[PDB]
């Protein structure tokens, strides 16, 4: 979910 | 010099200046770790993003290029002062934070994706990154703790 890995 | 900081040379004006190869921040003062950072961010997606698609349009199809140019632009209004960060995240980043102004609350390492992470620790608490690439897109970091 978006810039998490 | 801090984590990442380096001295360059102005190809217009000949004066000295310090580069970030970690956050590509860029500034013509000399700069001034963390179990955890928080930070916000604007993010410009692009045709080569890992989901060309955001809350703002549902087929990104600029291209990486242009998105570089967008983010630059927003770099320069947020510089000068014209615009703040914060606004500019509410109405032009690609990501579902841009509802809380892009803030992405509280994180330590291990957690985001490693470009992101890097320049999210480098910098130090109220500076802001240059533009910063990760497979979601460009980002624009503002470290807030």
């Amino acid at each position: 979910f978006x810039x998490a890995q | 010099l801090p984590p990442g900081w380096e001295k360059a040379m102005s190809r217009s004006s000949g004066r000295v200046y310090y580069f970030n190869h970690i956050t590509n921040a860029s500034q013509w003062e000399r700069p001034s770790e963390p179990a955890r950072v928080r930070c916000s961010h604007l993010l410009v997606k692009h045709s080569q993003s890992r989901r060309p698609s955001s809350w703002r349009q549902e087929k990104i199809t600029r291209t990486k290029e242009e998105a570089l140019e967008l983010i630059n632009g927003y770099i320069q209004k947020i510089k000068s002062g014209e615009e703040d960060f914060e606004s500019l995240a509410s109405q032009f980043s690609d990501c579902s934070s841009a509802k809380a102004r892009g803030d992405l609350g509280a994180f330590s390492r291990g957690q985001m994706q490693k470009p992101f992470e890097d320049a999210s620790f480098a910098l130090r608490t109220g500076e802001m990154s240059g533009p910063v690439f990760t497979d979601s897109g460009i980002h624009i970091i503002l470290r807030t703790e």
